[PDB]
């Protein structure tokens, strides 16, 4: 009865912590994602700039 | 910026070099021509030596 309600208090706190953990995992995933788009764009800059260099040469 | 500046600088040095060797070629050609003239002159002198009277 009441102890079941207290179990529900604990479980609601648990799933709130699960939401927090999921949000933190989303943040880490987002930062890793940003890392590879950064890699892609810098690769693109290198390509544009080496085609410019061969053009100049 | 580093690589671009290096490349253009080397281009300038190469151009200045090429101009220099052009000038050097023309000048050495001048030298060769004048030395040829001198060689002809000494040959003429050798010819002049042959005649006995004016040589005396």
């Amino acid at each position: 009865s009441q102890t079941q309600g207290i179990q529900q208090l604990l479980q609601a706190e648990k799933r709130a912590a699960e939401k927090v953990a999921d949000a933190r995992k989303r943040k880490a995933r987002r930062l890793k994602q940003a890392k590879e788009e950064a890699q892609m764009e810098v690769e693109q800059y290198r390509r544009e700039r080496e085609q410019e260099f061969q053009s100049k040469q | 910026e580093k690589k671009e500046k290096q490349i253009e600088q080397q281009k300038k040095i190469q151009m200045s070099n090429l101009m220099n060797q052009a000038r050097l070629k023309v000048l050495r050609a001048r030298d060769d021509l004048i030395t040829d003239l001198l060689n002809e002159a000494k040959q003429r002198l050798s010819k002049v030596v042959k005649d006995t009277t004016r040589y005396q």
